[PDB]
RNA sequence: CGGCUUUUCCGGAGUGUAAAAAGCUCCGGGAAUAAGGGCUGGGCAAGGCCGGUGGCAGCCGCCGCGGUAAUACCGGCGGCCCGAGUGGUGGCCACUAUUAUUGGGCCUAAAGCGGCCGUAGCCGGGCCCGUAAGUCCCUGGCGAAAUCCCACGGCUCAACCGUGGG
């Protein structure tokens, strides 16, 4: 069955990137998936995006620029304070600041560098580089 | 709580490269034991570890300890006065060994041979700031670098000591 | 499938699974149940003291052919009897019947058989509180 | 240095261009070496590369990593044959690895070195470690992985003057690549020296595969080849 | 030490910079004869259609 | 030569306590009587009222620290200070 | 060959003792006056000639050496590592991602139940509204000392101790 749209969508995206396909659709469209996708779009790894209703859950269409090397989902929602980010980054990012992490804090889901800026911890969600 | 050694043994005491580099540095400095060279490298490694942690640290305490690190390493006379945290990682064991009392007093031309300098050190014919010492492994600090002189009470203070002229002509010649 | 469980609210089965499968290995099981020290003739003693009974030589396992000398010793701590190899060139000449001796492990893999001599587990160090190595070298004299 | 320039001149005299890569290097229409790799032609004459990389001629820049005495069983005797693995390379980010069959040690060595010469690849270097961050090619720019046979090798940036943290085969090959500080993690059996060397080679080749955002070049002082 | 920064070629069909020893290809445009279209080995094997930036022409 | 650093006064007990230094470069460490007879000169003290606590010559040095103490009356050490220090300085058999 | 200080050793002067002792600290006479352990075929790499034993004696963690010339046993030479420590044994962590959350595999190397059903457990579709238990940031109390990290100061330096900060 389906237990999390986000991980499957990120895996699908990465796979399509390996074959270098140009346009991708994510079937289970949610608000959270849209917000996270906007979040890394802010940093340029993906280009335009759109939502299209289908009368069931909407679909999310993206065109890929093929500059991502791996976009995975951190399933077990590890909560982390401000200080320990470097501990987790070493676990998922290849090098210093190489890409981002996605954290849901009290204000929402946004990048991890910006999270360090505002100094607000939260739940690790996904990573992409 | 038990007092621990301040030096670390190599991971493999019969690798040719490290053994021969040690041998070279031993004949270029004539330290009695590899224990001493290992100790100096231990000091180096501790400085580097502190530097790496601090580079990997964020907080007012991190900055304060960084300042303390820079201040001390400069005080020892190991780095230029504009040194930053970056350049310490490029430090070498020879930097530390130069700062040794034996090396400094030998470069000050008070001995034909650095082993002769060591003999003077143990025999307390040498003084610092008007205080005698007997430890050739001492890493002297910068602000005392001009105060290393012959012990006032030693016969070597007399410029007519039979060795002293040989020292002086070897210095010139 | 994916190595499971991994749920945020599932640590119990994780540690259960881990602890269960720990029992598969052997060394940790040996430590906890204290099997070695309830089968140890020496009771974890780095050395033991005993009395000599007889001298026998054993045939080296093939392809090594040799008469490795050794002795039978009953130790004083409990009264069990064991075999002890005697290292040294002409070593056996020094050792006699009814000799107080000191014995320790031989250093084979997992303290077991050492190379080409099977069954033996121990070597002698001091006889009558006198080290055997110098006796082999003849520097010292047996009492 | 002038020794290697004159070496390049005399080999230019002696060697005659054969393939469609020979003329533009003999004619001087190609002088930078990376013009070979960027366009990605095929390299088939060894004499090409030493015209632009006479540094390969150095005794130190060539290394024989492994020597093996393989056997073939026949009805009429065990025919031996030496397989030797050797690594050549300039000390500024260009290396090649080669294997040579042979009936004697010298011929095996020569063929292996030639095949290494035919196997030059271009690397990147930088400083992406978590402490050093000195924007200098003292280490690999970012964590990299390479796989071959059973061996999987992950090379992670380290700080300056750490030393090069890898098994001896990796030690030599990375020394020949102009990289001197790195952490290493090894999966699979590392007693198979050939597989280990080739996996390290593959990781180094993989270094160029990662897409890099433009700012990262200056963030790490990413050097493409020579410094 | 003048910084000799070079312009690593990029495959139009994927945008990925070309690794050194890849068997990629380059060629002037087939339609407008000005654009130096690159094609990377990955883009070559599966042969996805590539787009000329200038004339808009598409080519397997 | 003898050079003083501290003269301070505990008036609750009536003692002037004194920390000083003896510069004796190249000669053996001085004894108590001679340094006592020296100190008593330029401080204007009664020797019978004065007791030297300690003298300590550091390793590899020609300047030795010294602490001495002088009260007002004879009863003060008989009631406060202990017999043995009077014994060492000779005020008591 | 010629000469140079005298580590330790003899005498004296102080701390020292509530009682010496403590040989600590300063001066004087003053010797060139103390050095081993293990290894030497390869994993280790770290290092070759000779005399003898001839699978007898023995060596050896493991691989393995000698059955008549042993570079691998024994003796000598020469050499390699460390050094007032070196060697053997036994116990624990690493090596080992040979316990695997980070991070182990299960067709052929040990490893999927013969198959289906299902309870507790674990993990669960999308959207709106409200809470804020978990979640995160600020703030009070609290998690002693000793031990740990850093600067400075005292003991010649250090180890040790103090002041300050973590």
């Amino acid at each position: 069955t389906l237990l999390d749209p986000l991980a499957n969508a990120l895996s699908h995206i990465t796979n399509s990137e390996r074959v270098g396909k140009r346009e991708v659709y994510i079937k289970p469209a949610s608000k959270l998936i849209g917000e996270v996708l906007r979040v890394m779009q802010k940093y340029g790894y993906i280009g335009e995006f759109e939502f299209i209703d289908d009368g069931r859950a909407g679909v999310y269409r993206v065109q890929l620029l093929g500059r991502i090397n791996k976009a995975g989902a951190i399933k077990p929602r590890f909560p982390v304070k401000v200080s320990e980010f470097e501990k987790w980054e070493k676990r998922f990012l290849p090098a210093f600041e190489f890409g981002i992490l996605i954290v849901s804090t009290s204000q929402g889901v946004m990048s991890h560098k910006e999270a360090i800026e505002k100094g607000i911890g939260g739940r690790l969600i996904a990573y992409v580089y | 709580k038990r007092q621990r050694k301040k030096y670390e043994t190599p991971p493999h005491p019969w690798i040719k490269e490290r053994l021969d580099r040690e041998r070279v540095l031993m004949d270029k400095y004539e330290l009695k034991n590899k224990k001493e060279l290992w100790k100096h490298e231990t000091q180096l490694k501790n400085f580097r570890r502190r530097a790496r942690r601090l580079l990997a640290a964020r907080g007012k305490q991190a900055e304060i300890e960084r300042e303390q690190l820079l201040a001390r390493l400069k005080r020892l006379g190991l780095l230029p006065e504009d040194a930053v945290l970056d350049d310490v990682l490029s430090l070498t064991i020879e930097d530390i060994l130069e700062r040794r009392l034996q090396t400094i007093v030998y470069k000050k031309g008070l001995a034909r041979t650095m082993r002769q300098a060591r003999q003077l050190i143990v025999h307390g014919h040498i003084e610092v700031n008007g205080q005698i010492i007997r430890s050739p492994s001492y890493l002297v600090l910068k602000e005392e670098e001009d105060t290393i002189t012959y012990a006032r009470t030693s016969p070597f203070a007399n410029p007519q000591h039979p060795e002293r002229m040989m020292i002086e002509k070897a210095k010139q010649g | 499938g994916k190595k499971a469980p991994n749920g945020e609210f599932a640590g119990r089965k994780l540690k259960l699974k881990r602890k269960k499968f720990r029992w598969s290995d052997i060394r940790y099981k040996r430590r906890v149940l204290r099997l070695k020290e309830k089968s140890d003739p020496l009771e974890g003693a780095p050395q033991a003291r005993g009395i000599v009974l007889e001298k026998i030589a054993v045939e080296a396992k093939q392809p090594n052919s040799g008469m490795r000398k050794a002795v039978r010793v009953q130790l004083i701590k409990n009264g069990k009897v064991v075999t002890a190899f005697c290292p040294g060139d002409g070593a056996i000449k020094f050792i006699d019947e009814h000799d107080e001796v000191i014995i320790e492990g031989i250093g084979g893999p997992k303290g077991g058989s050492m190379g080409d001599i099977p069954g033996i587990r121990y070597k002698v160090v001091k006889v009558n509180r006198v080290s055997l190595k110098e006796l082999v070298k003849g520097r010292k004299e047996k009492p | 240095s002038q020794e290697w320039k004159e070496y390049a001149k005399r080999v230019l005299d002696e060697w005659e261009p054969k393939t469609k890569l020979g003329m533009m290097v003999k004619e001087g229409q190609i002088t930078d070496i990376h013009e070979i790799f960027r366009r990605g032609y095929q390299i088939k004459e060894p004499e090409i590369i030493d015209v632009l990389l006479p540094e390969v001629n150095a005794r130190e820049n060539q290394e024989v990593l492994d020597i093996a005495l393989t056997v073939r069983m026949t009805d009429s005797g065990r025919r031996v044959r030496f397989r030797v693995l050797a690594a050549v390379g300039n000390r500024d980010g260009y290396v090649g690895l080669g294997i040579g069959h042979g009936k004697e040690v010298g011929i095996a060595i020569r063929k292996a070195i030639n095949y290494a010469k035919l196997n030059i690849i271009e690397i990147k270097r930088g400083c992406g470690s978590w402490e050093c961050r000195c924007r200098r090619p003292h280490s690999v720019p970012f964590a990299v992985e390479g796989k071959e046979g059973s061996v999987r090798v992950r090379l992670i940036p380290g700080p300056r003057g750490l030393g090069l943290v890898i098994g001896d085969v990796g030690k030599k090959i990375l020394r020949l690549a102009g990289v001197q500080d790195v952490w290493s993690q090894t999966f699979g059996e590392t007693r198979t020296t050939v597989n280990f060397a080739k996996a390290v080679f593959n990781a180094l080749y993989n270094t160029n595969r990662v897409a890099i955002s433009p700012e990262m070049i200056e963030r790490y002082g990413i050097v493409v080849g020579r410094a | 030490m003048v910084e000799m920064k070079f312009e690593i070629p990029v495959c139009t069909s994927c945008g990925r910079e070309i690794t050194p020893r890849e068997h990629a290809t380059h060629f002037i445009c087939p339609n407008c004869g000005e654009a130096v279209i690159w094609r990377c080995e990955s883009c070559r094997v599966l042969a996805k259609p590539y787009k000329c930036p200038n004339c808009g022409w598409e080519g397997p | 030569e003898i050079r003083i650093k501290e003269i301070k006064e505990n008036k609750l007990i009536g003692r002037k306590e004194i920390y000083f230094e003896i510069y004796h470069p190249g000669e053996p460490t001085p004894s108590r009587k001679d340094v006592k007879g020296k100190l008593v000169a330029m401080l204007d003290l009664n020797p019978e009222t004065t007791v030297i606590q300690y003298i300590r010559s550091y390793f590899g040095s020609y300047i030795s620290k010294g602490y001495a103490k002088a009260y007002d009356s004879k009863e003060r050490m008989l009631y406060i200070e202990p017999e043995y220090i009077l014994i060492r300085d000779g005020l008591i058999e």
